[PDB]
């Protein structure tokens, strides 16, 4: 059986780190916060299913933050007046 | 706002302020309506010669108003009261490059400088 | 000072400079969880353009250990 | 050259990137025509199209059989109030509406009367919110539809949506909601509120422009003559081949909408709430159009008194905000959403709307609070009214 703790301390990390790299400000900046916002939110689900239904979602936004995170570089804009 | 021109009279402003209406040498002129969303303020200072040596500004406005009647208080300055008579709102208009929905600004900067200079000569009567 | 490790440490945690001792824990000592130290540790990588692998970051589990990683990384 | 902070969400929003990924497929591989019945690009297309109707469906609270694809709550509304009043037009003859709603249902209205119905264009309180009692009142025997919006996208009022279909339902009136602003941001249950119509606009809630949906009830069976003649698509009622990555997109929208709503409202509140207390706190004379008990927080719509809003627009040149309205006359001609709860036409020329959105920052919102205190001092200091006041005259005693 795979650990869903390190699962989801993995996808924690990968998820930040990824949503780091969105070209577009508020993607990127609500990205970081929602991820961070979400997993502190679930932290003290205790039915192993819930936590898999969890982690599962997780992992299919990971992809969906990948392939986003790649399209805006691909067509990224000058950066917003306030990352000056 | 969209020219630079237009938005240029906001960004670097000059001639915002006041003269002295009680002056014998100050014309004003206040034209517009607070509730057509225009008010504009001009006020003249005419030496001794006829010459218009100084002027202010103030407006309620869009930026085109604001625009139009910063440049007409700068066009006024130097001209004598009957060169200023002839400043038009085309003049304004082409020159701040107005769309035809902003036209009624210039419309309305010329009747400030025309009310300012009335004001100036009602003075001058006695 | 690369002590700046404990400024981080201490932004991240929501502890006072003068709680953030070199022999501290940031679990047992600082209050940190598991969802703190991942971030910490990314707030390190971001602070010092440095890359922390997994076995590296699963070591840094203390003030010093952080503040020691950092200096042997240039 | 550095891009403006975007704070204009109620004219529309980014798309999700979750909503783009889910409609990414379909503009490369999957691109047949939902009504291809013969072949698999078919079938895939229509499975993803029934997918996102139950996605809609599932958000409001209805059964998919009632969600029929538009290309926008413009042609929803169309739908629901030309379509409700020509059927049942040889019985009833009268509609009601209220003097806020949006111009694509004053001028759904406007061209009915053209047409020999009666309208009423309800008014509103200075809060925005309409008169129950008024409402109640105004039905007639011939009255086919109540059509009364559920948030204002100028300023952020709800409508007391479910007691409304209280008093339609219990009169046997068709009860529309225009939910362009609400879909997504507040609770919308078309059973708990009675709801009859009711339409969706994709762009409103961080999905694709050019589609939208109408609700229509199937029980009771609500009855609408189509508008667009064709070939049958949509139940009869919306003929044109589906667009199936826009309405994939819609479907996406509301689900993302379905589970971030409660979240987003959160944070929204409280950004909305910074907002307007640090405006507020910073600049004499700033008043918020709309009642905020009965208001929803990501629409904020102030008056900064003896300043001109395009200037202050103008001004506020790193800031994407507006004057209201269907893009159209919201500062132009002063807003009739403002005239009608009761605004001074000199204020209702001195309003600006803000919008907070799913991804709108802290920093932005800060930002722009520094930037509205700084310009509004500033043209001020500019302003003839300003200087008046400054020295004791009263406006409303001077003969402009
Ligand atoms: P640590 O203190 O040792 O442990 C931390 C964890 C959470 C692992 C521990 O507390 C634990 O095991 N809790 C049990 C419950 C649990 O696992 N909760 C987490 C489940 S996974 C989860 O919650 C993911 C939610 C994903 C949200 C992503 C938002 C994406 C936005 C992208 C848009 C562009
Ligand atoms: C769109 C837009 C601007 C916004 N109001 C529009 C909207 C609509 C129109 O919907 P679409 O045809 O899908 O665009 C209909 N009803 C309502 C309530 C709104 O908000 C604005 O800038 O005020
Ligand atoms: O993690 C976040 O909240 C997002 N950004 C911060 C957004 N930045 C803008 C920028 O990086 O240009 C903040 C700013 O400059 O306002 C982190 C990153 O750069 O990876």
């Amino acid at each position: 059986a795979a650990s869903s703790r390190a699962q989801v301390l993995a996808l924690y990390r990968a998820m930040l780190r990824e949503s780091k790299r969105f070209s577009a400000y508020n993607y990127r900046t609500y990205a970081v916060r929602r991820i961070r916002d979400a997993f502190r939110e679930n932290k003290n689900v205790k039915d192993p299913v819930e936590i898999q239904t969890l982690v599962n979602k997780a992992k299919r936004d990971l992809g969906v933050i990948r392939r986003q995170v790649h399209i805006g570089q691909l067509y990224s804009t000058d950066k917003l007046i306030i990352e000056n | 706002a969209y020219h630079k021109k237009v938005v240029d009279h906001y960004e670097n402003p000059r001639n915002v302020g006041s003269l002295d209406k009680t002056s014998k040498n100050v014309g004003t002129g206040l034209v517009g309506a607070p509730a057509c969303g225009d008010v504009m303020k001009l006020q003249i200072q005419v030496d001794e010669k006829g010459k218009i040596v100084d002027a202010r500004f103030k407006t309620f406005g869009c930026g085109s108003a604001i625009a139009s009647s910063s440049l007409a208080t700068e066009w006024v300055k130097g001209k004598t009261v009957e060169e200023a008579l002839t400043i038009k709102n085309t003049d304004i208009a082409k020159e701040l490059c107005l769309p035809p929905v902003k036209l009624h600004c210039s419309m309305l900067a010329e009747d400030a400088i025309k009310a300012a200079l009335a004001d100036y000569k009602l003075k001058q009567e006695p | 000072i690369e002590e700046r490790v404990k400024k981080i440490i201490g932004e991240q945690l929501g502890v006072k400079q003068e709680e953030v001792t070199n022999n501290a824990s940031f679990v047992e000592d600082l209050g940190a969880d598991s969802l703190d130290t991942v971030e910490l540790v990314m707030a390190l990588e971001e602070e010092f353009d440095t890359e922390i692998p997994d076995e590296e970051a699963e070591k840094i589990t203390t003030v010093q250990a952080a503040i020691d990683y950092i200096n042997g990384h240039q | 050259s550095l891009r403006p902070l975007y704070m204009d969400v109620q004219a529309t929003t980014p798309l999700d990137p979750r909503v783009l990924d889910a409609m990414l497929p379909y503009l490369i591989n999957y691109y047949g025509n939902p009504h291809s019945r013969t072949h698999a690009y078919g079938w895939e297309s229509e499975a993803a199209m029934e997918r996102a109707r139950q996605q809609v469906a599932s958000l409001i609270g209805a059964d998919p059989r009632e969600i029929i694809f538009t290309s926008g709550a413009t042609e929803s509304n169309n739908i629901a109030i030309k379509g409700v009043a020509r059927f049942y037009r040889s019985r009833k003859k009268h509609l009601i509406t209220t003097q806020t709603e949006h111009k694509c249902v004053l001028d759904s209205c406007r061209s009915l009367e053209a047409e020999g119905f009666q309208v009423t264009y309800l008014p509103v309180q200075k809060s925005g919110i309409i008169d129950l009692k008024e409402l109640e009142a105004a039905i007639q025997p011939d009255t086919s539809l109540v059509s009364v919006m559920t948030v204002n996208n100028e300023i952020g009022v709800k409508q007391p949506i479910a007691e409304i279909g209280r008093i339609c339902s219990s009169r046997k009136v068709y009860f529309h909601t225009d939910a362009a602003q609400a879909v997504g941001k507040i609770p919308l249950d078309v059973n708990d509120m009675k709801i009859d119509l009711m339409s969706i606009s994709g762009h409103k809630i961080y999905g694709p422009k050019g589609v939208g949906a109408i609700y229509i009830r199937r029980r009771p069976r609500v009855r609408v003559e189509a508008l667009q003649s064709g070939g049958g698509q949509e139940r009869g009622m919306r003929s044109g081949t589906v667009p199936t990555p826009l309405v994939v997109g819609l479907g996406a929208a509301c689900e993302v909408a379905q589970q971030e709503m409660e979240y987003d409202h959160k944070r929204i509140s409280k950004l909305s709430e910074r907002l307007i207390q640090n405006i507020m706190k910073s600049l004499p004379d700033v008043v918020m159009n709309g009642d905020p008990k009965h208001h929803y927080p990501g629409c904020i719509n102030l008056s900064f008194a003896y300043v001109e809003g395009e200037s202050l627009l103008m001004a506020l040149k790193d800031v994407a905000l507006s004057s209201g309205s269907a893009c159209t006359s919201a500062s132009l001609e002063p807003s009739y959403v403002l005239r009608a709860i009761g605004t001074d036409e000199d204020l209702a020329h001195s309003s600006i709307r803000f919008g907070i959105g799913r991804f709108t920052t802290e920093e932005e919102v800060d930002y722009t609070v520094e930037k509205c205190i700084q310009h509004v001092k500033r043209l001020r200091e500019m302003s003839p009214l300003w200087e008046m006041v400054q020295d004791g005259i009263d406006l409303k005693s001077i003969k402009w």
